[PDB]
């Protein structure tokens, strides 16, 4: 699970033959990386400790 | 709780030199060529 290139030999072999020829093949052939991702903001979010009218009350106040 | 007065703090956690700093908020408290084209036997051959 840790990499994420296709598993298969045959699948690689026959894509990058058809790629030589210019043709395309059925599958999909992405390059190997490790697998996780990242998401950010999708994940700890700006805290609001004022409330939803506290700034503008507190601009009228003068604050 | 803790929040005050329409302010909602309550989500906050509660339980050389060495500068003191206030916590909740930190401050200080290939190719080679060939004959042709290469100018001879363009001015040769006696035969």
């Amino acid at each position: 699970p840790i990499v994420t290139e296709q598993p298969s030999a045959e699948i690689r072999e026959a894509y990058i033959e058809n790629f030589a020829k210019g043709e395309h093949i059925s599958a999909i052939v992405p390059g190997q990386s490790i697998s996780g991702t990242l998401e950010l903001s999708a994940q700890f979010r700006v805290p609001r400790y004022h409330s939803k009218n506290s700034f503008q009350q507190a601009l009228q106040m003068k604050a | 709780x803790x929040x005050x007065x329409g302010r909602x703090x309550x989500x906050x956690p509660x339980x050389x030199x060495t500068x003191x700093v206030t916590x909740l908020x930190x401050x200080x408290x290939r190719x080679y060529l060939r004959f042709h084209x290469x100018x001879y036997x363009x001015x040769x051959x006696x035969x």
